[PDB]
């Protein structure tokens, strides 16, 4: 249902990495990097990859798929990822996510199955 | 009675 | 060491914010601009000084209102630490000023006259460097003047034989040939071998242009080499890197070489090919030193000399020579060389003595297309496999660009269409296969197929009078697919408002069934398609009279008689009017089978070489 | 030698299917949810973990099926008591891709979470009812999802509701009813973040398309504010011009006025671009329109002067010879012109008013010279401008007819062109005043909502609110 | 078997045209062996490599060409061990000593920790560890380090039985 | 020819900058950028040549500095690539294990080492016996 869940520093750096179905083109990241970070809505479709993203603080929180999918549906899911972060680190920033490695990937497993969003 | 070496040390012996 | 510079360095760097920084930078910029700006009465030692922290300000990033007078009064110096600031100064900050130029112009022609090697090195680095117009309409008389004379040392040879070759690529329009080329030439007989690197860059550079006044270079460029390739065991000491002889230099007289057609004479030929073969043969002799740096330089010369002889084309020995060590090197554990190798056979693809020989290692580049895990070498596996691309290559060939196109970067996709386009039409053996291709094509691809792509398949079904009902039959098939591109939208409905006949009589390809399937992606698509369709449904309309009375249907419907694309609009109303208002006959006429395409250039080209 | 001589040198300076029994629930889940993960050809394993009593189980044991019918291809669910499970049931059958059966999942519905309403809805959204009034107690028993906290269940449920809307258009008022309840969700999702409120301006957009009444009374709810992001704005624009009336007019267009200052050229032009489209609703503004788009042809601003004379070809289309007297003027800017919507736009209308162009022979002469450097879609416009031209003066267009017909017909590359040019090369040729009834006839004047999302493509979206469709403004078949 | 004639020499024997190039005043010693000339067995391997880990001076070490090269020098001129042994598999990741009883291979350092010694501006740009795999045909940076299992399993032979 | 020559470090600052063309300044910043976001992202399996913008560059990481060469497409890879490290080990015999730092504090002498192993945008001297003896004869003048 969704690709993947990738976040970066304002840099451009890959904080963050997570694809839940294997058929990646592997320059996902690298579209999302030279395309957007390095544009004008927050849906875009890059060679029929759609990415969503969001902003909190200077980084860079942003969702992947191929397939139609509920717009609505996968921004509140990112919404809910970023509230439940500043609930556990106070300020969604590089060293934030940086120190808790096992604890964001071990959470994110919780809140979705495959690209689908579950309840804790 | 040498090892698993190259040429010229199969050339000393064994 | 400068006097106050490392103070102020590393005040900079123990800035932990950037607008301290900021703060810093413009403290010590006004420090330096209330002396130099409003006190004169300053010491050479000073004016380095705070012209060398001004440069230092600048090479951070910052802005610089002044300290060009202060430079170019360094200038003019005994000391060369002043100068040298100076000149460096000057030369990474470069204004429009006129006084300025005739003030540095002053200083460099006292330079160039002060028979200091040191003083005319910085005089001929900084006119390299900077290379204005007015410094080439100052000197570029003269420079040909210190290139060659008995009290010319080497340094400053070589310094003036480069500086004058950017002021030949500067000023082109600016600068004859006259006298000195004879003894411009002969510094390749010089022991110094700095200067023949240099004379052999200026050389190559002039003779493009000038390629007859320069026939003396490749006598004395092929003995020197050779002297070179041949002498290595002890003698050339300075010029030995890591066991190679004179590499830079070998490469450079090989470049040198390239300029001009094979050696007019036997005497000097027979010794450039058996250089050549010379060269062959040391790089298939066990190294002399295990370290990268010995291996890069002789491959370095390696690839030059193969550069040499593909462009020579006349000895086939070391065409078939250099083809097989390319495809030796085809499997070599460093990347850098399987890049190099794929790069390199692919321009001796060109040659037509060895294209079977580079069609020997077909399996061995597929295996690198589909094994290799940087993009790059696979793009140069895919020249290659372009490069290689005959009669009987093109079945098995295109496939695996077909394969290889699915899974590969989006970057990229464009121009292997392109080319896969240009192999079909240029080997079809059977235009079926030509059609299969590039509907294949439109399948993976059609965000990458180009406009000229999905032209020339409509332009040769249409010459191609033996394939018109494959053609027909197979994009019926295929716009029957679940989901299909837009692409082949336009050109099913092309060619089924053209030779749709020539499957309607099927019951499942029967003309309603066709309407219907052409109006199912109708909407979906943009303007330009569907105004195709539209003239699509008006020749439907002609050619079967069943789907009449229907198809006005749509024709008079308030989405088509009143769209707001002005063509959409004008269509359907004109075709409208051809249902009713005109006669039958007229229809057929206006509707006649439409005339073959006349041969013209493959726009299909010219789209891959604009890229 | 000693390691001292020589530092001194060296030195620089299965097991998943014996789960089936597993006592463990949550390691029999962390099992099956590993077993989609591993990527392999080599797989009662998992119908034994569906025959499961535990519904956590189920729930990702479904969710298995689909992460392994990805990888290899080749009902009863939502009859359990769990809405979670029933609820992934639906969902990975609509990624995969009965009126009796569904009479609880519409109380699963309740009883679920917001993601799982969001499945539940995404998956009724397809269904169609047989039996209108039977079936109408759908979307009564589905209003409530109306106004859910998540922006998903509420876009969702708008697009169940707006697709089975379709009974009996005056119903007792309940049409009314639920006409007048679509209303206030939709307005106050734009109280949610900047990414939620733009899906959501761009799913009201496609409704007021769809059907206008819903929000006739909110435009000046959307109406442009500072802090709103530049997408937004754009949304805002757009639905601002649907809703606009008779009366509001005079509103919108003393906003427009003053977006048209603004610094962003998107923004910008597609303000100039409404300004323009105004005229369609209402005529009494047309000339002073008109009058403000003139004087932004003096400004000169390129970018805001070729989508000004886009929209006023629109409004020639719109008002036959109202304005004729402007033309000159718009001539005027003759080499101004370089984007090729606004090239075909003058083109077009030289072309429909040569009658009172004396010299619209040389104007579109001025254009032949560049006809292969022109797009296609200039081209076309260009010969069918100069046919017009030429049956309106057959007596000094020849040359200038039969240069375009033979340019398209022999140069051109474009099948497309080529056709439509020996078309209109034969039938000149056949029958002069048959061509003339053909092409100069009249046509039905333009009229209405100006972006036009397609007849068809609309009705398709009303049924893809929830998905990216509905953003785009495209079909699934365009991006997948 | 014999004792060393044309069979190899410098222009058939890539050891021979390496030795007879390196001079003894570019390595710091005599090229020449002071023990008769002999081959690497599996004793002197193991006995080697045990002498070369127990007192800190190859465990842990970064690989270099230089490094490897005096080396095979050094051993090769106090024990007239022939530069025919130091040899390791190819291909990315660990790297298995060909001749058996030598127990040492070759790992990668982790990207982490690489980056992690060439942080600072002060760090010797032509160190081993400041190369980046220069040295290396796959460009890793690559650590000595000792293993007992290579002195009974011969791992070489076992992943790339090809050479034997 | 060689078209430029940038020391940048994995940070993005520039150690060094020798253009041998005309650029306009913004046109030399987003050069900057733009090799600088090409070459900090490859690795082990990428070969030290990248394709960009009708040219070629030649780089080299040494510990926190890439070394790129920027030439035309038909110049040779290996040369250059070779004359990276010839000019890197004449900066460690002249600056005695040289490091970033020294080619901070002591900026201006690698210009003109850099003009007396390139000039014009072409290799110039290789030899590194005759341009460290150069150097040191500098150094003892005025």
């Amino acid at each position: 249902m969704i690709g993947g869940l990738f976040i970066y520093n304002h840099k451009g750096e890959v904080l963050i990495s997570r694809v839940y179905r294997d058929d990646i083109g592997r320059n996902a990241v690298d579209a999302f990097r030279v395309n957007v970070i390095h544009v004008r809505s927050p849906v875009t479709n890059i060679a029929r990859t759609s990415f969503f993203h969001v902003k909190r603080s200077n980084i860079w929180l942003a969702a992947v798929t191929k397939q139609n999918v509920n717009a609505a549906m996968v921004f509140e899911f990112l919404y809910k990822m970023c509230d439940v972060m500043a609930a556990y680190f106070g300020k969604i920033s590089e060293e934030n996510i940086k120190n808790n490695f096992v604890l964001i990937y071990e959470l994110l497993d919780e809140i979705l199955d495959f690209g689908y969003p579950q309840n804790s | 009675r040498m090892s698993q070496i190259k040429r010229l040390l199969s050339e000393k012996k064994t | 060491g400068m006097r106050g510079l490392a103070v102020f360095i590393s005040d900079i760097r123990n800035c932990k914010s950037k607008e301290a920084e900021i703060k810093r930078i413009n403290k010590e910029l006004a420090n330096i601009r209330s002396k130099f700006k409003g006190d004169k009465a300053l010491d050479g030692y000073s004016k380095k000084k705070y012209v060398c922290k001004l440069l230092f300000i600048f090479l951070l990033g910052h802005d610089i209102d002044f300290g060009h007078m202060e430079a170019v009064n360094l200038l003019s110096s005994n000391r060369y630490t002043e100068k040298q600031i100076g000149y460096l100064f000057i030369s990474v900050l470069v204004n429009s000023n006129s006084e300025l130029i005739r003030l540095i112009n002053n200083a460099i022609k006292n330079d160039l006259a002060s028979r200091n090697p040191t003083f005319m090195g910085l005089a001929l680095h900084c006119i390299a460097n900077v290379g204005s117009r007015e410094m080439a309409e100052a000197f570029a008389g003269e420079i040909p003047k210190i290139l060659v004379a008995g009290d010319t040392m080497d340094s400053v040879k070589q310094s003036a034989a480069l500086c004058l070759l950017r002021l030949y690529r500067t000023s082109p329009d600016l600068v004859p040939m006259g006298d000195w080329t004879s003894r411009v030439v002969h510094l390749l007989n010089d022991q110094h071998l700095g200067v023949v690197t240099a004379a052999t860059s200026l050389i190559t550079t002039l003779a493009q242009k000038n390629p007859e006044e320069f026939k003396t270079s490749v006598s004395l460029a092929v003995s020197r080499l050779s002297r070179i390739v041949t002498s290595a065991s002890t003698d050339l000491q300075d010029y030995t890197y890591y066991f190679v002889p004179a590499p830079w230099l070998s490469v450079k007289l090989l470049r040198l070489l390239q300029c001009y057609p094979p050696p007019e004479d036997p005497a000097v030929r027979g010794r450039l090919t058996e250089c050549l073969e010379t060269i062959l043969n040391k790089a298939q002799e066990p190294p002399k030193s295990k370290k990268v740096q010995h291996s890069n330089a002789k491959n370095a010369v390696l690839f030059e000399a193969i550069s040499l002889i593909i462009h020579h084309d006349s000895e086939p020995n070391l065409l078939v020579r250099a083809c097989n060590q390319l495809g030796q090197f085809l499997q070599h554990r460093e990347t850098n060389l399987r890049y190099l190798a794929l790069e390199s056979m692919c321009t001796l693809a060109s040659s037509e003595f060895s294209h079977e020989a580079v069609k020997t290692h077909i399996e061995t580049v597929i295996n690198a297309l589909k094994t290799e895990r940087d993009v790059s070498v696979r793009q140069r596996a895919v020249d290659l496999l372009y490069a290689m691309c005959d009669r009987s290559n093109a079945q098995q060939i295109v496939a695996e660009m077909l394969s290889y196109l699915e899974t590969a970067d989006y970057s990229i996709r464009e121009e292997i269409v392109l080319k896969v386009a240009i192999l079909a039409e240029k080997y079809a053996v059977d235009y079926t296969w030509y059609v299969d291709t590039i509907l294949n094509l439109i399948r993976i691809a059609g965000d990458y197929v180009s406009e000229e792509v999905w032209y020339r398949v409509i332009q040769i079904v249409i010459n191609r009078d033996d394939v018109q009902g494959y053609a027909a039959k197979t994009v019926f098939e295929a716009l029957q697919a679940p989901a299909c591109h837009e692409n082949l939208v336009k050109v099913g409905g092309y060619i089924l408002g053209e030779f749709g006949n020539l499957i309607a009589g099927d019951p499942r390809s029967s003309p309603l069934i066709q309407f219907n399937l052409l109006h199912s992606k109708f909407h979906l698509c943009s303007v330009p398609t569907r105004a195709l369709l539209l003239s699509t449904y008006i020749k439907f309309v002609n050619l079967f009279p069943e789907v009449k009375a229907t198809i006005q249907d749509v024709l008079r419907s308030d989405s088509q008689l009143k769209n707001a694309d002005v063509e959409l609009q004008q269509r359907a109303v004109e075709y409208l009017r051809l249902s009713t208002v005109a006669s039958t006959d007229i229809l057929a006429t206006v509707l006649e089978e439409m005339p073959p395409f006349p041969e013209r250039e493959s726009s299909i080209l010219a789209k891959l070489k604009k890229k | 030698g000693e390691i001292s001589e020589l530092k001194a040198e060296l030195n620089n300076e299965n097991s998943f299917v014996k789960d089936c029994e597993d006592p463990n629930p949550l390691i029999r889940a962390l099992a099956v949810r590993t077993m989609g993960c591993i990527r392999v050809d080599k797989i009662e394993p998992l119908r034994k973990c569906l025959k499961d009593e535990d519904p956590y189980v189920r729930k990702t044991a479904a969710v298995c099926v689909a992460k392994l019918h990805d990888i290899n291809a080749q009902r009863d669910l939502i009859a359990d008591s769990n809405p979670m499970v029933v609820a992934n049931a639906v969902a990975a059958l609509s990624e995969i891709s009965n009126p009796q059966n569904i009479n609880k999942l519409l109380t699963a519905l309740n009883e679920c979470t917001e993601w799982g309403q969001i499945f539940i809805l995404d998956c009724l959204s397809n269904y169609n009812p047989k039996d209108d009034r039977e079936a109408q107690s759908i979307c009564e028993r589905v209003t409530p999802r109306l106004s859910h906290a998540n922006s998903a269940v509420v876009l969702s449920a708008v697009k169940v509701l707006m697709k089975f809307l379709e009974l009996l258009p005056k119903d007792s008022d309940y049409y009314n009813m639920l006409l007048k309840k679509l209303a206030p969700p939709l307005v106050t999702l734009l109280s949610g973040e900047p990414e939620v409120q733009y899906v959501a301006l761009r799913n009201i957009n496609l409704i007021v398309q769809k059907r206008p009444e819903i929000l006739k009374q909110e435009i000046k709810v959307f109406f442009v504010k500072y802090n709103d992001p530049i997408y937004v704005k754009l949304e805002k624009l757009d639905i601002m011009i649907r809703l606009a009336s008779q009366a509001n007019i005079a509103q919108v267009l003393a906003e427009l006025k003053e977006y048209a200052t603004e610094v962003d050229v998107d923004f910008v032009r597609k303000a100039v671009r409404a300004i323009g489209r105004c005229a369609i609703k209402v005529e009494q503004s047309a000339e002073r329109c008109v009058s403000t788009l003139l004087d932004l042809i003096q400004t000169k601003v390129n970018y805001v002067v070729q989508e000004a004379i886009v929209v006023i070809r629109d409004i020639f289309r719109k008002h036959p010879n109202k304005y004729e007297s402007i033309i000159a003027t718009l001539c005027g800017n003759l080499d101004s012109l370089d984007e090729p919507d606004a090239r075909a736009a003058m083109i077009w209308i030289v072309g429909e008013y040569a009658e009172r162009i004396d010299n619209a022979d040389e104007l579109l002469e001025s254009f032949l010279e560049g006809f292969h450097d022109e797009s296609t879609q200039v081209q076309l416009t260009l010969l069918t401008a100069i046919v017009k031209l030429f049956l309106k003066k057959p007596s000094e267009t020849q040359e200038l007819v039969q240069q375009v017909l033979s340019l398209a017909t022999q140069d051109s590359d474009n099948p497309d062109l080529r056709d439509r040019g020996y078309i209109y090369w034969r039938l000149l040729s056949t029958d002069p005043v048959t061509a003339k009834e053909v092409v100069l006839s009249e046509k039905p004047l333009i009229s209405e909502e100006t972006d036009l999302i397609e007849p068809t493509l609309l009705d398709e979206l009303i049924c893809h609110i929830g998905s990216l469709a509905s953003v785009y403004h495209k079909p699934p078949n365009a991006f997948v | 078997s014999r004792d060393l004639e044309k069979h190899n020499t410098a222009a058939n024997n890539a050891a021979c045209a390496w030795l007879e190039a390196q001079e003894e005043e570019e390595v710091g010693f005599p090229v020449t062996p002071q023990v008769p000339l002999r081959p690497m067995t599996y004793k002197a391997a193991v006995d080697l490599s045990h002498f070369l880990k127990e007192k800190g001076g190859l465990e842990g070490l970064i690989h270099s060409q230089r490094r490897q090269d005096i080396l095979d020098l050094w051993i090769y001129h106090t024990q007239g061990y022939f530069p025919d042994w130091q040899n390791y598999t190819p291909g990315p990741g660990v790297r298995y000593p060909l001749t058996f009883g030598w127990c040492y291979k070759l790992v990668p350092v982790e990207p982490d920790k690489v980056e992690e010694a060439n942080k600072g501006e002060n760090t010797s740009l032509l160190h081993p560890v400041s190369l980046h795999g220069m040295d290396d045909p796959e460009r890793e940076v690559l650590e000595w380090r000792f293993d007992s299992r290579l002195a009974f399993h011969h791992v070489a032979r076992e992943l790339h039985p090809e050479y034997f | 020819m060689i078209r430029f020559i940038l020391i940048q470090n994995r940070a993005g600052k520039t150690r060094l900058a020798k253009w041998y063309m005309q650029f306009d300044d913004d046109e030399k910043q987003k050069l900057i950028e733009e090799v600088h976001a090409v070459v900090t992202v490859r690795d082990a399996r990428h070969t030290n040549f990248v394709e960009f913008r009708n040219f070629k560059i030649i780089y080299r990481r040494y510990a926190g500095l890439y070394f790129c060469i920027c030439v035309d497409v038909n110049d040779n890879n290996l040369a250059y690539l070779e004359a990276i490290h010839n000019f890197v080990e004449v900066l460690n015999e002249y600056f005695h294990n040289v490091c970033e730092l020294d080619l901070v504090f002591n900026f201006y002498k690698v210009y003109t080492v850099v003009d007396e192993m390139f000039l014009a945008g072409e290799i110039r001297e290789t030899s590194q016996t005759k341009v460290l003896k150069q150097l040191l004869m500098l150094q003892s003048l005025e």
